[PDB]
RNA sequence: GAUUAAGUUAUUAAGGGCGCACGGUGGAUGCCUUGGCACUAGAAGCCAAUGAAGGACGUUACUAACGACGAUAUGCUUUGGG
RNA sequence: ACCGAUAGUGAACCAGUACCGUGAGGGAAAGGUGAAAAGCACCCCGGAAGGGGAGUGAAAUAGAACCUGAAACCGUGUGCU
RNA sequence: GACAAUGGUAGGAGAGCGUUCUAAGGGCGUUGAAGCAUGAUCGUAAGGACAUGUGGAGCGCUUAGAAGUGAGAAUGCCGGUGUGAGUAGCGAAAGACGGGUGAGAAUCCCGUCCACCGAUUGACUAAGGUUUCCAGAGGAAGGCUCGUCCGCUCUGGGUUAGU
RNA sequence: CGCGAGCUGGGUUCAGAACGUCGUGAGACAGUUCGGUCCCUAUCCGUCGUGGGCGUAGGAAAUUUGAGAGGAGCUGUCCUU
RNA sequence: AUGAUGAGGUUAAUAGGUUCGAGGUGGAAGCAUGGUGACAUGUGGAGCUGACGAAUACUAAUCGAUCGAAGACUUAAU
């Protein structure tokens, strides 16, 4: 099985809505100053 | 499987050397060919 | 005034630095080195030496602030793909586009 | 009750972190061990702190051989610190004693880096 | 009460489309020519055991490649030109 | 009243060379900063790469992979939808 | 001025548009040529101007000459770039942690444990290959990932016979 | 003669081989016999599962009506009368 | 599969451990004994036990961030 028509910009780009990545869960560390993932630890 | 051509320093000096080339008057005709073309390199 | 800039040719390819790039662009510059350094994707420390850069001709060549800086916009462009190839089945061999990306980053004051 | 690899593997695998950490008392490592990690060695410290000689034989058939670390200048076997000392350390307290720290991604594959800590 | 009811519409854009701006890639186009191509007029039309053709290896402060030269090597002499 | 870099010799670039074949043999691609190298002292982020200022230059939005820089193709912004 | 005729494939006829070169004439051009870009511009068509931007040095117009004179299709030839798609794949196999090093380590160095072949995955040599061997540096590309690492890169150095 | 990008491959349609038969022959079938490479990573529709977006004129939480749609729908023997 | 559903997130039994237990196996080790011994018996339904059931905050569910209303017009009805 190989493609029976090239995919279309438009089309290509609709289906590719879904592929972002997720902005990062973060919590600031206190007084260390830098920052780091929800419930990871400090470094 | 064994591919062919198996290297042999011999047999490709002999049979393609520029001595053997010289011995035949159709191999000088090679290597005047090859030296009308102007190849960097005649008989191996 | 709102001072830019950039890594032309880096190896990573652009789809992917794409792909970090959304999550910093428009946002404040603090939040953005933070979101930067947690993102696990190669752009990430790229990028982020790259708004690094930004920040520092921001601070040095045009004397703002750097906390009330923010990144008016960040981009990826194609540039020149090396082109290889990996040998396959029954002696053919098929083509690799290892491409690169250029990367853009411009920060920000106010209109003036 | 988790894998990576193949039982046997999983079995060698998870002796060789739990005789270490005990060499050590932390570790680094995925997530994904030091869940697994921290029950056998839990076991291990209550093996221990029975202190009877069947217990000594069953650890040591867990426990993986000699790594006599060196101490303030002297080579306390393995399973000798088992029972000579992280026993005599947690025998007031309860079992449930070990800890994991998350670490966030490592570079190279992106896996999950925890810290493991017996404290 | 916007309350009850009956009806009528709207805002939303995950993303997409048309238009526009600004960039990137790529090397068309224009311009250019050291290289070719077809001929004219005249010289010349052979070289070789007194060892050619064509090569290999060398030769400079550094030297890989090309040319140039050869253990007198990146040249020696000589008569002229400059 | 021939070509002007896909043309004109295969060859305007160290071409019968890269490369391919045991061999005879087959055989490419690849020209252009500027008038002058004046080829970006110096500062800055960076391991470098690369880059923003400061500079040379008529021009570097002529910066070396360098005249012009089309179309495909990739992107950021959005007026209407 | 009335009056007629004007669908069209193979094909016949006719009249034209535009390209490059040449002749002569008349011009334009660093106070900016061609080319390229953008525009709501004019002609019955091919097509012609014009303004702005770019560019930075060559061009038009008139008449006539002559043509390597007009591309959308040849599974056409060469170059670029897509689509498929962040998809298939990453080439037989056990690895774990500690300590280094580094800008940066699953991947390089050390160590410990673990495991694997053992008529061999060991040891030696003929072919064949020709600097891949060694030491110090390096990390853009090569390595199917990473790389401080290498059969990769730079500099230096390595092969000794009367039997 | 539903279904080989779902499977088989015994039949029949290649190359070897043999018998009968025909042809002088090379060969051939109106015949028989033993043997004999089944490729494909699903783009669109379709179909089975399964999430997001907006909508549903405030924002939510639980309970629901059922327009519609789907499923099931088979049958013996024996006792009694 | 992923996401989705559901159980929990310290005012907490959500998992791990811990301590009991069901089930499972079938008589641990060490020691004593009897044997020339291979072994047998005893101490002893012993010891061990992944998912199953209880109790227990011993370890980890920490800090924190994001999202989410202010309720259109018309006409008839108090
Ligand atoms: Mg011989
Ligand atoms: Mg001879
Ligand atoms: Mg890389
Ligand atoms: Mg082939
Ligand atoms: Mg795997
Ligand atoms: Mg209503
Ligand atoms: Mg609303
Ligand atoms: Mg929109
Ligand atoms: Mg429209
Ligand atoms: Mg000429
Ligand atoms: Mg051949
Ligand atoms: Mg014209
Ligand atoms: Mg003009
Ligand atoms: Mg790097
Ligand atoms: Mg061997
Ligand atoms: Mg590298
Ligand atoms: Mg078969
Ligand atoms: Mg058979
Ligand atoms: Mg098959
Ligand atoms: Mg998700
Ligand atoms: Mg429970
Ligand atoms: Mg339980
Ligand atoms: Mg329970
Ligand atoms: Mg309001
Ligand atoms: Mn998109
Ligand atoms: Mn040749
Ligand atoms: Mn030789
Ligand atoms: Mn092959
Ligand atoms: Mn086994
Ligand atoms: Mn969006
Ligand atoms: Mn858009
Ligand atoms: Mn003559
Ligand atoms: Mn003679
Ligand atoms: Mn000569
Ligand atoms: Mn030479
Ligand atoms: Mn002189
Ligand atoms: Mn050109
Ligand atoms: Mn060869
Ligand atoms: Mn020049
Ligand atoms: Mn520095
Ligand atoms: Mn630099
Ligand atoms: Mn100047
Ligand atoms: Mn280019
Ligand atoms: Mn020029
Ligand atoms: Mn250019
Ligand atoms: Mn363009
Ligand atoms: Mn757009
Ligand atoms: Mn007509
Ligand atoms: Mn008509
Ligand atoms: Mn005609
Ligand atoms: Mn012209
Ligand atoms: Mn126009
Ligand atoms: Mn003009
Ligand atoms: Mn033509
Ligand atoms: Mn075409
Ligand atoms: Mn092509
Ligand atoms: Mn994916
Ligand atoms: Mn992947
Ligand atoms: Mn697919
Ligand atoms: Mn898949
Ligand atoms: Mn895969
Ligand atoms: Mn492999
Ligand atoms: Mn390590
Ligand atoms: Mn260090
Ligand atoms: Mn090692
Ligand atoms: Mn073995
Ligand atoms: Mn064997
Ligand atoms: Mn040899
Ligand atoms: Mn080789
Ligand atoms: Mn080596
Ligand atoms: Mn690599
Ligand atoms: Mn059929
Ligand atoms: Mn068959
Ligand atoms: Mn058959
Ligand atoms: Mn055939
Ligand atoms: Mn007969
Ligand atoms: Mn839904
Ligand atoms: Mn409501
Ligand atoms: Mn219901
Ligand atoms: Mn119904
Ligand atoms: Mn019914
Ligand atoms: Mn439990
Ligand atoms: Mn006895
Ligand atoms: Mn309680
Ligand atoms: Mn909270
Ligand atoms: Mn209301
Ligand atoms: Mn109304």
């Amino acid at each position: 099985a190989v493609p029976k028509r090239r995919t279309s910009k438009t089309r290509k780009n609709k289906r590719r809505t879904h592929f972002k990545i997720s902005v990062p869960g973060m919590t600031e560390c206190p007084n260390c100053g830098r920052e780091y993932k929800l419930s990871h630890r400090v470094c | 499987v064994k591919r062919t051509y198996q290297p042999n320093k011999r047999k490709h000096s002999k049979v393609h050397g520029f001595r053997k080339r010289m011995s035949t008057k159709n191999g000088r005709k090679v290597l005047a060919r090859r030296r009308r073309k102007g190849r960097k390199v005649l008989s191996a | 005034m709102e001072a830019k800039a950039v890594a032309r040719t880096i190896r990573i390819a652009p789809r992917k630095v794409r792909l970090v790039l959304d999550l910093i662009r428009g946002k404040n510059a603090a939040e953005a080195i933070a979101i930067l350094k947690l993102t696990n994707k190669a752009s990430s420390p790229v990028i982020e030496k790259v708004l690094m850069s930004a920040l520092a001709n921001a601070e040095h060549n045009y004397d703002m602030n750097t906390d009330e800086l923010v990144v008016k916009e960040a981009y990826a462009n194609e540039g020149p793909t090396l082109k290889r190839f990996r040998p396959r089945a029954q002696g053919r061999a098929s083509a690799i586009n290892k491409r690169t990306s250029h990367i853009t980053i411009v920060v920000s004051d106010g209109k003036e | 009750r988790k894998l990576g690899r193949t039982s046997d593997q999983r079995k060698a695998m998870l002796r060789d972190l739990a005789t270490s950490l005990i060499i050590s008392e932390r570790i680094e490592t995925t997530e994904a061990r030091a869940k697994e990690v921290r029950s056998v060695v839990e076991k291990l410290i209550t093996l221990g702190k029975k202190g009877d000689l069947a217990s000594r034989r069953n650890a040591a058939k867990t426990l993986r051989n000699v790594e006599i670390l060196n101490e303030d200048e002297t080579t306390q076997t393995a399973l000798q610190k088992l029972f000579g000392e992280i026993a005599e350390r947690y025998t007031e307290r309860q079992g449930g004693y070990t800890r994991i720290l998350k670490q966030g991604p490592r570079r190279g594959d992106g896996a999950e880096s925890v810290i493991i800590e017996l404290v």
